[PDB]
C-alpha cells in the first residue's frame, strides 16, 4: 500500500492497455502484428 | 560441324576472361565484325571462311611474341627511352612486366591460353574449311531425330519472337543513356515485317557493339541473335538439302488438316494451340490489357481503359478497322513513354513547369500525381512491370494485326457445325462447354461477390436475379427472343463489369489526389464518409508517403487497404470476354436447341419408367430375403 512499493489502480492499467494499440500506422502489416502480440502480451496479467 | 562452336567459345572467352587491355578489346571487336559480316549473308560466311584463313592468327602470334620479347629485363626500358611511351600508356596497352610484380602465376596463364587457342584455330583452319564450306538403339536414334526436328521446327517457329523478351527485359532491368537511340529502332522493328528483318538487326549488332566499346551480360543478346540468324540460315540450307521451297510457310505441316484437330489427343493438342492463331491472339491480347492493368494502376493505364471497351461492345466485324488504328496507337506511346522515363541518364541542370503550374496544397501530392500521370521526375526509381506488359500487349496485337491482314470478312448466328456426340478430348471439352454456362462462367461472378463492394452488391442482386429466370431460358428456346436475351447478358454481364472496373482507377486516382476532401467538425463528411467507407477508399499503390493530417483522417476512415481488381474484377472480364466472342455461335446454339426438346422428353417418360423400376427392385430385394430365411432354415 506504501509508495515505495506498491500495486496498480485499474486507471493506469486501463491508459496503458489503451496507449498500446494505438501505436500503428493504418498501411503498414508489421505494425498490426506487433500491436497484435503486445496487446496480448500485456492482457495476460491481471492488475493483481 | 560443331568444334567451330568450341572454337567460337575459346577466342571470345580468352580475350573476356581478365582485365581488359588493348590487344583484349581489339579482339573483342574484331569478334564482333565477324558476326555482322555472318549476319550480312551466307557468300559473306564464304568470305568469313577465306578471313580466318588469314587473320587474328597472325596478329595473335606476333602479340605473343611481342610480349615475349618484352618479358625480358632491361629491354623494357631500353624500348620506353626509344619510343618515349610513357609508363601508363603502356600499361594501357597491356604490356606489363610481371617479373618485377614478383607474380608468377600471371605469366603462364597467358602463355597458356594464347597459344592453346592458336594452336586449336589452326586445326580448325586448316581441317574444317573443305568439308564443312563444301556442303532398340537404332529406335532410340529414330527418336533423338523425331525430337531434335520438332524442336527445330518449333525454334524456326518461336525464337524471332524471343529475341524480343530476351532483349527487353535486359533494358528493363538497367536504363542508361547508351540505350536511348537503341529501344527507339527497337519500336520500328516489330512495328514493321519481316521484309526489312535484315536490315533492322544489323541495326541493332551497330549499336550494342559501340556501347560495349564505351565499357571500356550483353554478350547473352549477342550470341542470342547470332543464334536466331544461325537457325534462319540453317532453316534455308536444310530445305535446300532436301529440294524443298524455299518459301518462308507460317504453317509447319497440316497434320490434323487444321479443322480436323478433333482428330484425338496428340492429334488436335498441335494446332489445338499451333492453329490457336485465331483463338489465341484475339482472346490473349483482351487478356494482356486486362492483366496490364493491375500492372499500371495509373492514370496512363485509363487511355487504354476505354480501347478495350470499343471493342467488347461491338461486333468484331463492326470495329475491325479501328483496331487497325489502335494497334499503331500503341506502336508509338511505347517509344515516347520510354524517351520521358529516361529523360536525363546521369543528370543535368533544368527545372520542371509542370510542378509551378500546381501550387497551394500539399508536398506529397504533387509526387503522387506526378507517379500516376508516369512522366519524368528526377531520380524516382521505376519497377519493370510497365515496360514488360506494354512490351507483351504490342506483341499480341502486332500478331493479331497480322492476322486480319492476312485476310478480314466480307442477322443470326452465322457460324455453325455438325454433331457427333463427344470425343475424349471434345468428350471433355464438350462435357466442359455444356456446364460451362453455369459455373465455369458463374464462379468469377462469385468472386467478384466475394470483391467486398457496394458494385459487388450491384453484381450480386443481378446474380441472385439471374439464377431463377435464365436457367428457364435458356433451356425454351424462347421465340423472338434468343437475339434479344443475348443483348441482355450483353449489357448484363458484359457492360457492367467494365462499367463498374472503368472508375476502378479514377477512384483510386482521385483518394490520391490534392490531399484532403474530407475532415472537419460538424455534418459534412460523415456522409461523405457513409460512401468513403466502400467508394473511394484504398487508393493503393506501393508508392506514396502521406502528412499528419491525412495520417489522422485515415486512422478515423479505418480502411481495409485491399480493393485492388486484380482478385476478382478482371479475372471475371476476362472470362467474360473469351467467352463473348465463342458461345455467341459455333456448337453453343446447336446444345442450347438441345436442351428444349429433352424437356418434353424425360418430364414425361422416364417418370412412369422410375417409378416402375423402384417397384422393380423391391421384388428382387424381397425374393432375396425369403430365400435367405429359407437357406438359414434349411
Amino acid at each position: 500500500d506504501n509508495a515505495e512499493l506498491g500495486m496498480i489502480k485499474p486507471d493506469q492499467l486501463a491508459s496503458l492497455n489503451q496507449a498500446l494499440t494505438d501505436s500503428y500506422t493504418t498501411r503498414d502489416t508489421n505494425s498490426i502484428l506487433r500491436s497484435r502480440m503486445s496487446v496480448s502480451y500485456l492482457k495476460g496479467y491481471t492488475y493483481e | 560441324v560443331y568444334f567451330i562452336f568450341v572454337v567460337s567459345v575459346v577466342l571470345l572467352v580468352v580475350s573476356t576472361c581478365f582485365a581488359p587491355n588493348f590487344y583484349n578489346i581489339l579482339f573483342f571487336a574484331l569478334w564482333a565484325l565477324n558476326l555482322i559480316y555472318l549476319k550480312f549473308s551466307f557468300r559473306l560466311y564464304r568470305g568469313l571462311a577465306y578471313a580466318f584463313w588469314l587473320t587474328l592468327t597472325f596478329y595473335t602470334s606476333i602479340v605473343i611474341i611481342a610480349l615475349y620479347i618484352y618479358q625480358f629485363p632491361g629491354v623494357s626500358q631500353w624500348i620506353i627511352r626509344n619510343t618515349s611511351l610513357s609508363q601508363e600508356w603502356l600499361n594501357a596497352i597491356g604490356l606489363v612486366d610481371f617479373r618485377a610484380i614478383g607474380e608468377s602465376g600471371a605469366l603462364f596463364l597467358q602463355l597458356l591460353a594464347p597459344i592453346a587457342l592458336f594452336v586449336v584455330t589452326m586445326l580448325q583452319l586448316k581441317f574444317f574449311h573443305g568439308p564443312w564450306s563444301r556442303a532398340l538403339v537404332k529406335k532410340l536414334h529414330k527418336l533423338a531425330n523425331q525430337t531434335i526436328e520438332l524442336l527445330w521446327r518449333f525454334f524456326e517457329v518461336h525464337i524471332s519472337k524471343i529475341v524480343f523478351v530476351i532483349i527487353a527485359i535486359f533494358i528493363a532491368n538497367n536504363i542508361n543513356a547508351l540505350y536511348i537511340p537503341l529501344v527507339i529502332l527497337l519500336s520500328l522493328a516489330i512495328c514493321l515485317p519481316s521484309a526489312a528483318d535484315g536490315i533492322f538487326s544489323l541495326f541493332m549488332c551497330a549499336y550494342l557493339f559501340l556501347v560495349a566499346l564505351s565499357k571500356m551480360g550483353v554478350i547473352v543478346s549477342i550470341i542470342a541473335l547470332a543464334f536466331q540468324s544461325i537457325v534462319i540460315y540453317r532453316q534455308r540450307h536444310y530445305r535446300a538439302s532436301l529440294g524443298l521451297p524455299e518459301s518462308m510457310r507460317a504453317k509447319v505441316f497440316p497434320d490434323f488438316h487444321h479443322s480436323h484437330f478433333d482428330r484425338s489427343l496428340k492429334n488436335a493438342i498441335q494446332f489445338l494451340i499451333d492453329y490457336g492463331f485465331y483463338k489465341f491472339g484475339l482472346e490473349i491480347t483482351m487478356i494482356a490489357i486486362g492483366i496490364d492493368i493491375f500492372n499500371r494502376m495509373d492514370a496512363l493505364a485509363a487511355i487504354q481503359c476505354f480501347w478495350l471497351v470499343l471493342f467488347a461492345l461491338n461486333k468484331r466485324v463492326f470495329v475491325r478497322r479501328i483496331w487497325v488504328f489502335y494497334v499503331i496507337y500503341m506502336a508509338i506511346l511505347y517509344p515516347l513513354q520510354f524517351f520521358s522515363y529516361v529523360g536525363l541518364p546521369p543528370d543535368s541542370c533544368i527545372e520542371y513547369p509542370w510542378s509551378y503550374w500546381i501550387p497551394s496544397y500539399s508536398d506529397d501530392a504533387r509526387f503522387n500525381l506526378s507517379y500516376l500521370l508516369n512522366l519524368s521526375i528526377y531520380g524516382v526509381n521505376w519497377p519493370s512491370a510497365y515496360l514488360i506488359g506494354d512490351f507483351f500487349v504490342l506483341l499480341l496485337a502486332s500478331c493479331q494485326l497480322a492476322v486480319f491482314r492476312r485476310e478480314g470478312e466480307d442477322e443470326n448466328p452465322q457460324y455453325d457445325f455438325i454433331d457427333t456426340k463427344k470425343s475424349y478430348v471434345d468428350y471433355f471439352k464438350s462435357f466442359v462447354f455444356h456446364y460451362g454456362h453455369w459455373i465455369t462462367l458463374m464462379s468469377t461472378l462469385a468472386a467478384g461477390i466475394a470483391g467486398t463492394s457496394l458494385f459487388a452488391l450491384g453484381y450480386i442482386i443481378f446474380t441472385l436475379t439471374m439464377l431463377w429466370s435464365g436457367n428457364n431460358l435458356y433451356v425454351m428456346n424462347s421465340t423472338l427472343r434468343s437475339f434479344e436475351h443475348t443483348l441482355k447478358r450483353w449489357n448484363a454481364l458484359l457492360g457492367y463489369t467494365l462499367f463498374t472496373i472503368t472508375m476502378k482507377v479514377c477512384l483510386q486516382i482521385f483518394g490520391c489526389v490534392f490531399l484532403s476532401w474530407f475532415d472537419q467538425s460538424g455534418g459534412w463528411g460523415k456522409t461523405l464518409c457513409i460512401v468513403r467507407q466502400l467508394f473511394s477508399i484504398t487508393c493503393v499503390n506501393n508508392e506514396c508517403h502521406v502528412l499528419k493530417e491525412l495520417e489522422d483522417f485515415s486512422k478515423a476512415c479505418a480502411v481495409e487497404t485491399k480493393e485492388g481488381n486484380i482478385g476478382f474484377d478482371v479475372i471475371a472480364l476476362s472470362f467474360l470476354v473469351f467467352q463473348i466472342r465463342i458461345f455467341h455461335s459455333w456448337y453453343f446454339q446447336h446444345c442450347m436447341v438441345e436442351y428444349r426438346s429433352e424437356v418434353i422428353l424425360a418430364n414425361r417418360g422416364a417418370v412412369l419408367k422410375n417409378q416402375l423400376i423402384e417397384k422393380e427392385m423391391k421384388e428382387q430385394n424381397e425374393q432375396q430375403k425369403a430365400k435367405f430365411n429359407d437357406i438359414r432354415r434349411r
